[PDB]
C-alpha cells in the first residue's frame, strides 16, 4: 500500500 | 588464478505499532547487512551504507562496526540504495545493491509483524594474499575458474  | 567467493544476507524486519506516532508512523522496522552462520563479514567489510529516503533526517546512514543495521520507524516503504565497502587496498572496493523495504502485505487475515532474506553471492578474482585471508576468515571458498 503506502510507498515513496 | 584463485578465485574467492564469500556470501551476505540482506534482509529487514517490519512490526506495526500498537499505537501510530504524532506524526503518523504506522510501523517500526529494521534492515540490517549481516554474514550467514556466524560468519563475520567484520574481516572483509570496512563499513556499509544505508542510503534512506530524503524524508528521513541525515538519509546517508553509515555503520561502520557490527551490527551492521538501521533502526526506524515510518508510514512508507521505499527503495533503500546499500553500500559495501570492503578492506581492500585494490579494486573493487565496494560493491552496491538495492534493498526494497516493504512494511505490509495484503492477506485474508492480516499479518502484523513481517521479515524478508535476501542471500548475495559476491566473486572476487586473484585477490592478494592479505585480502584473501580476509575473505577466507569470514567463510569465503575458493574455486578455480
Amino acid at each position: 500500500a503506502a510507498r515513496k | 588464478q584463485c578465485t574467492v567467493q564469500v556470501r551476505l544476507e540482506l534482509g529487514h524486519r517490519a512490526q506495526l505499532r500498537k499505537k501510530p506516532t504524532t506524526e503518523g508512523f504506522t510501523h517500526d522496522w529494521m534492515v540490517f547487512v549481516r554474514g550467514p552462520e556466524q560468519c563475520d563479514i567484520q574481516h572483509f567489510v570496512e563499513k556499509v551504507v544505508f542510503w534512506l529516503h530524503d524524508s528521513f533526517p541525515k538519509p546517508r546512514r553509515v555503520c561502520k562496526e557490527p551490527p551492521y543495521k538501521v533502526e526506524e520507524s515510518g508510514y512508507a516503504g521505499f527503495i533503500m540504495p546499500i553500500e559495501v565497502h570492503f578492506k581492500n587496498k585494490e579494486e573493487p572496493r565496494k560493491v552496491c545493491f538495492t534493498y526494497d523495504l516493504f512494511l505490509n502485505l495484503e492477506g485474508n487475515p492480516p499479518v502484523n509483524h513481517l521479515n524478508h532474506l535476501r542471500c548475495e553471492k559476491l566473486t572476487f578474482n586473484n585477490p592478494t594474499t592479505e585480502f584473501r585471508y580476509k575473505l577466507l576468515r569470514a567463510g569465503g571458498v575458493m574455486v578455480m575458474p
